[PDB]
């Protein structure tokens, strides 16, 4: 049921119309139900490629933004991430975009919300599990965005970042443990 | 009650320490973290995210140094001593106890409860098969007398023989052998009821088991192990059975009038390595050893 | 004196790699019980000997302000002070240098 | 010049079998262009070969040369680089697998004797590489007792044949 004070939902609607007609205006032939399907294929070849650990494909696939984010952290480590099942289908939940004149760019930004479940299993650069599970399938709610450069006359839709409120459930813990080192005192008192 | 091997009888005591450690290990499904930290003085603010009921004080040690492995032989855990072994279960505090702190008390009754428990452990397995060798207890003496001891009761045929010095130097070998090996002090924390499952045979363990479970309300015994060996003993114990460096039994006495039967008390004296002592300084603690120590009141 | 023949590496690996001319290792080395940096016996802790001399360096300068110049040296004793901290009553007749400090757990 | 020490942390290993062997973690790291005579710095190289991190250390702390400061430098490198890039999670559970020094690119200068005479000095410099491996260090190999000499003798008695015959 309906909560009170939809007026501002409709406007954020509107909000999200009015950058849909702005990209429509630039680019027609474009719908926007099959948008998120896209997205979830592109998602989930960009992460099998990133499995695979093929850059050349990854760069066309996500953007130069979450590149490092992405390939950084993993660089002498063995990944097995498997998409399993989609929950439920994707709902587009942000459509924006801004009118940047610095280089005559303007970038369209959609972020669309998907619930899913995967296997991830991080291997150490000897091959020793370090982070994840082989075959449970966890549950992950997760909103990523996607950026594209309108005035290009390529612009491929690739993934740009990944958002996460604080309330989200915390991830699963680390198999090993660690020591994080109090204060590294000089010929001097500790207050603590 | 029944009939029973004494093999027998030891290989089902270790299935079951086994199996209620398996069910301990399992009753937790996942990995937990617990911020353990660290109030010592030499590395204040430390703190270590370490496992629930799987990681130790020791593994808290291999985390800082080598140097806390092998000098601390007990923990803190907020209040209270820990065998160096024991899985840590919640968010705690810590502080490392060596031979040589200020307040060495717990540690050097720490100490001498496993000595005694080896000298125990030596004693079962040391005499004829055909006589009934019985752990009454280990009586909690201080280390300010002159040795501890562990009481005795043998069948009835040997109430009236005593033990010579090749049988007291072979009763040190098998203590020095039970040494060489580095058996590491395994500790549990079981319910009364499986407390009375494991042992089962013995009436003076059983009203010992009694006894230390009436006064806590949740009816929990602590359980230690050395290779194969299990006894029941109060308050924590060392992390290796190598800590000990001189060790030598002394004497056997008997206390008669207090029962029909016969209890048999056996003496002995160890020094451990970061604190061995000279030939002739442990030739006086040999020499008083030897002496009767009653301090049971 | 010339050598006759050059010497091979053998013998210079036997002369050069021989326990004499090896590292001895040595066992004197513990955990220092206060700040625990790994003194060596029979030797003072350089922690705690820094420590001790940085404090002793601050209370000289003090007392190389308090004195003015060069050939003072005062004809009574020496006390040093910290914040809070009021003089006792048997240092009267002593020189009072107070820097500004809490009072060290270590200096008593 | 060669860097090949270097890489030895690039390599990547298959991801084991669950039931397989820890395969204990492996580090390399090295100085290059040490101000040092590399005989010099082999000798504690030598002394350092076979110990534990944390007993290395101790006994590099107490040693008055100069290399012994840049080697136990190294040696806190790598523990650190151990713990955070190559996922060992104990500090304390690393031993010296390797350690060796290597002479470096010198340079010459001249010496000026006692005469119109002369000698060309040169500047030495020296690399080190060390390497640590997950885990307590190995036990050191026992002497053989007298029962493996006469083993042994009756082993080369007993397995002597009848030569230059049929
Ligand atoms: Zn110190």
């Amino acid at each position: 049921e309906g909560l009170i004070e939809r007026t501002e939902r409709m406007k954020k609607t509107m909000a999200s119309q009015v950058s849909i007609r702005r990209i429509k205006d630039y680019d027609a032939n474009f719908k926007i139900k099959d948008f998120p399907e896209k997205a979830k294929d592109i998602f989930i070849e960009a992460h099998l490629c990133l499995n695979n650990s093929d850059h050349d494909r990854l760069h066309t696939l996500v953007t130069e933004h979450c590149f490092p984010d992405m390939t950084w952290d993993i660089k002498y480590k063995t990944v097995r991430w498997s998409f399993v099942e989609s929950l439920e289908p994707s709902h587009v939940v942000q459509v924006r975009c801004s009118s940047m004149m610095n280089q005559g760019n303007v970038y369209g930004q959609i972020t669309v919300r998907m619930h899913t479940r995967q296997t991830l299993a991080i291997y150490d650069r000897f091959g020793r599990l370090m982070y994840g599970q082989e075959d449970v399938p966890k549950d992950v709610l997760e909103y990523v965005v996607f950026e594209k450069q309108l005035t290009n006359p390529y612009g491929s839709w690739r993934m740009h970042t990944k958002i996460v409120p604080p309330w989200a459930p915390p991830k699963q813990p680390i198999l090993k443990t660690v020591m994080i080192p109090g204060p590294q005192l000089k010929p001097e008192e500790e207050y603590e | 009650a029944s009939q029973l091997s004494p093999t027998e009888l030891t290989e089902m005591r270790n299935d079951l320490f086994n199996k209620e450690k398996a069910r301990q290990l399992s009753l937790t499904p996942r990995t937990e973290k617990i911020e353990v930290k660290h109030v010592g003085k030499t590395d204040p603010g430390t703190v270590f995210v370490m496992n629930k009921n799987i990681s130790t004080p020791y593994s808290c040690a291999m985390h800082l140094s080598e140097w806390y492995c092998r000098k601390s032989i007990l923990a803190l855990v907020d209040g209270q001593p820990w065998d160096m072994y024991k899985p840590l279960t919640k968010s705690c505090e810590i502080k490392f106890l060596t031979f040589k702190d200020c307040d060495p008390g717990e540690v050097n009754k720490a100490y001498w409860r496993s000595c005694a428990m080896m000298m125990g452990c030596v004693i079962e397995r040391a005499f004829k098969d055909e006589y009934m060798v019985n752990l009454v207890r280990a009586p909690e003496v201080p280390v300010i007398s002159g040795a501890f001891c562990y009481d005795v009761v043998l069948d009835s045929k040997l109430d009236e023989w005593m033990p010579t010095k090749e049988n007291l130097r072979s009763f040190t070998k098998d203590a020095h052998a039970l040494i060489y090996k580095d058996l590491p002090f395994e500790t549990l924390e079981v319910e009364a009821k499986v407390a009375l499952e494991i042992f089962q045979h013995s009436k003076y363990k059983v009203d010992f088991i009694e006894e230390k479970a009436s006064q806590n309300p949740e009816r929990i015994v602590k359980l230690h192990r050395i290779g194969d060996f299990i006894d029941v003993s109060e308050g924590p114990l060392i992390p290796r059975t190598s800590i000990c460096f001189q060790y030598e039994v002394s004497a056997v006495h008997n206390l008669q009038p207090t029962q029909p039967s016969l209890i048999r008390r056996f003496q002995g004296v160890s020094l451990p390595v970061h604190l061995r002592a000279h030939f002739t300084i442990w030739d006086k603690l040999l020499e008083r050893s030897r002496k009767m120590v009653t301090e049971d009141q | 004196a010339a050598p006759k023949n050059r010497r091979t590496i053998e013998v210079n690996r036997c002369r050069r790699r021989n326990p004499q001319k090896l590292i001895k290792v040595k066992n004197n080395i513990d955990v220092c019980p206060e700040c625990g940096h790994l003194k060596q016996k029979h030797v003072l802790c350089a922690y705690c000997y820094e420590k001790v001399c940085k404090e002793t360096a601050e209370i000289r300068r003090q007392i190389g302000k308090q004195e003015g110049g060069p050939f003072k040296a005062p004809t009574i004793e020496t006390v040093v002070l910290y914040t809070g901290e009021t003089p006792s009553e048997q240092d009267q007749g002593k020189r009072i240098i107070e820097r500004d400090r809490k009072r060290p757990s270590w200096f008593t | 010049i060669s860097r090949k020490w270097e890489k030895k942390n690039k390599i990547v290993y298959p991801p084991q079998l669950p039931g397989e062997p820890r395969r204990p973690a492996e580090i390399y790291h090295c100085r290059r262009q040490i101000k040092y005579s590399k005989d010099k710095m082999w000798y504690l190289a030598k002394l350092i070969r076979g110990m534990s991190i944390d007993q290395a250390l101790a006994q590099l702390e107490f040693n008055d040369k100069k290399g012994a400061k840049i080697i136990k430098e190294v040696l806190l490198e790598a523990q650190d680089m151990a713990v955070r890039d190559h996922n060992v999670e104990f500090r304390s559970n690393l031993y010296i697998a390797e350690s060796t020094s290597g002479r470096g690119q010198c340079l010459k200068r001249i010496r000026y004797h006692g005469r119109g005479r002369f000698g060309i000095m040169e500047k030495v410099y020296c690399h080190y590489f060390v390497k640590l491996v997950e885990g307590p260090p190995p036990p050191p190999e026992p002497p053989k007792t007298a029962v493996a000499h006469a083993k042994e003798y009756i082993q080369q008695l007993r397995s002597r044949t009848i030569v230059h015959t049929l």
